[PDB]
């Protein structure tokens, strides 16, 4: 305990995770578990899943110090197909629902708070995207003027939720009472509830590109992780807590705003609304955030030859020193996702599509294990087959239940996924344009 | 407070090769994560190479893997783009970028402090 190097990573993955996804989430968590106490071991186990998930995923990390991550991770193990079809659905799938499932959220509480029609959350959900992706091209003056912000006032909103929502008058240990509901029976709804909570707990993955940047990982670096998806959890599984001891799980699951509704109960008139302001910045803090790191990928791929118009792709603006012309397709699919998509079918997309290639990094360091075991390794997953395989049986539980449960949603990402194995032969002998 | 100063490129053949090297400020250098980059007359910047801190990754864009080699010396804070079987569309101005941490970056953004940059003129014949 106490390193002072790290403190300040540590800041970065609480940061990283933390934003928009408590926020919003618990409708579909209790909507599945159709019980207070199923729900809230969902918080638990997924964040317990992604603290297993955090430390493999940094030894690939380590091996591999770039700020690609994945792009490069399964390239390296897997070959050049599986370096591209990560990135493909990076671009193609999990950027653009990224942007559109927040966007549309936003507009959701925006409607919810501002009390206006609920015909008009997809024009503010087109709006807030297509001003945001404009801001970005800006440059990053402002889209980094929108994240300081949004980092600072993230944390207060939550805060004053926990004190409060734990100090509700009708309240204690009876408020989480029914754990199993035989109308939402355990296995469905258990998978349906970990892949709402797993959309919280996301961007754990940057801790690959975390572990690359370090100088003397091991020192301090997996305390880090620990210590940082711990105060994650810490924080998701205590202000549930607080949702629970004002509202509950039919309750929840009733309106798709479920942290506003529990502002309003805590706090009488303004009170309340200047912790949806919060809100409504948490989301639009993301939302920009995810561009930000979403312009990087087709870049990436057009530093290869994996994308058709790879030079286009490529273009840096000479003026802002950023890729618009990969955030303009993004935009693109991102507005068709927002129109064709409903929040929780996408932010369930996007646990599905990510986990599919997040297994494979961390069967890939145990592959890595064994193909060179004399690569140098900074950083070594501690506790070593354990916690590896404890991630991928997670894992691997994740993707056969969302196949099992959203049928439609598994052949959406393995439909957009796979329409770039064309792709990426096309412009492997034509090298793009 | 990172200067980085490039040598090296000027007029060359086609086919033949070229030594670039670009020397840093100091102290943090070793511990930095180091890139090349080219800009032409027409363009933005563009992806050549980088190298982790350690030199231990490497990385080059597709235009040209397997020409250019890119390497340091931390004891002697440089780094170097060996590039060889020149054709003229290399032909820029080749900046060289530092940034922090070990992590090995092809986006430009990512690079903080960055280069003068050395003029290139790769020709199969010139005039002057
Ligand atoms: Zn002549």
């Amino acid at each position: 305990m106490k390193e002072v190097s790290g403190i300040t990573a540590l800041t970065v993955v609480v940061g990283t995770v933390i934003g928009a996804g408590i926020f919003f989430k618990p409708t579909a968590v209790y909507g599945a578990a159709g019980a207070p106490g199923l729900g809230l071991l969902a918080w638990f186990v997924a964040g317990i899943i992604t603290i297993a998930g955090g430390l493999t995923v940094a030894e690939i990390g380590t091996i591999y110090p770039q700020t690609g991550g994945m792009m490069i991770y399964l390239e390296k193990v897997y070959g050049r197909w599986l370096g591209f079809l990560v990135g493909w659905a990076q671009m193609v799938i999990y950027y653009p629902a990224n942007i559109a499932a927040l966007a549309i959220i936003f507009a959701t509480q925006f409607v919810n708070l501002f009390a206006l029609s609920d015909s008009t959350i997809v024009p503010t959900a087109i709006l807030t995207s297509i001003f945001l992706m404009g801001v970005n091209f800006l440059g990053t003056k402002y889209s980094g003027w929108i994240q300081t912000l949004a980092t600072i006032l993230k944390l207060i909103p939550l805060v004053v939720i926990i004190v409060a929502g734990l100090l509700y008058p009708g309240g204690g240990v009876i408020r989480l009472v029914p754990f199993s509901v035989e109308t939402h029976p355990v296995l469905t709804s258990f998978g349906s509830a970990l892949i709402a909570t797993l959309f919280a707990y996301d961007g754990w993955i940057n801790v690959g590109t975390l572990a690359g940047e370090m100088k003397n990982p091991g020192k301090m670096l997996p305390k880090v992780i620990i210590g940082g998806l711990s105060i994650v959890m810490a924080v998701y599984l205590l202000t549930n807590i607080a949702y629970l001891f004002v509202l509950d799980s039919s309750q929840l699951a009733g309106t798709d705003t479920p942290a506003a509704l529990v502002a309003s109960h805590l706090f009488e008139g303004i009170g309340s609304k200047l912790v949806t302001i919060g809100i409504l910045i948490s989301v639009f803090g993301g939302i920009n955030g995810y561009i930000i790191s979403g312009l990087r990928v087709p870049y990436a791929l057009a530093t290869q030859k994996m994308l058709p118009f790879s030079d286009w792709f490529a273009r840096i603006n000479p003026k802002t020193n950023l890729p618009i012309n990969g955030g303009l397709v993004m935009l693109g699919i991102a507005i068709v996702m927002i129109l064709t998509g409903q929040f929780n079918q996408l932010t369930d997309l996007i646990v599905f599509v990510i986990w599919f290639f997040i297994t494979l990094t961390f069967i890939a360091v145990i592959i890595l294990r064994k193909t060179q075991p004399d690569i140098e390794r900074p950083y070594r997953v501690p506790f070593y087959p354990v916690i590896p395989l404890i991630a991928i049986i997670g894992g691997l539980y994740i993707i056969f239940n969302t196949l099992i449960v959203q049928p439609k949603n598994a052949f959406i990402g393995i439909l957009l996924t796979l329409i770039g194995i064309p792709i990426y032969f096309y412009c492997k002998k034509k090298y793009g344009s | 407070q990172v200067q980085l100063v490039e040598s090296g490129g000027g007029v060359v053949q086609a086919g033949g090769s070229l030594r670039l090297s670009c020397a840093a400020s100091g102290r943090t250098f070793s511990s930095r994560a180091m890139g090349w980059f080219r800009q032409a007359p027409g363009e933005g910047r563009e992806f050549v190479a980088t190298i982790s801190w350690s030199g231990s990754y490497t990385e080059y864009a597709d235009s040209v893997k397997g020409r250019v080699t890119i390497s340091r010396d931390n004891a002697k804070n440089t780094v170097y783009l060996q590039m060889n079987s020149l054709k003229p569309g290399d032909t820029a101005v080749y900046h060289c970028a530092a940034k922090n941490g070990g992590a090995a970056s092809n986006y430009p953004n990512d690079y903080v402090y960055w280069g003068q940059g050395t003029q290139v003129t790769v020709s199969s014949h010139h005039h002057h």
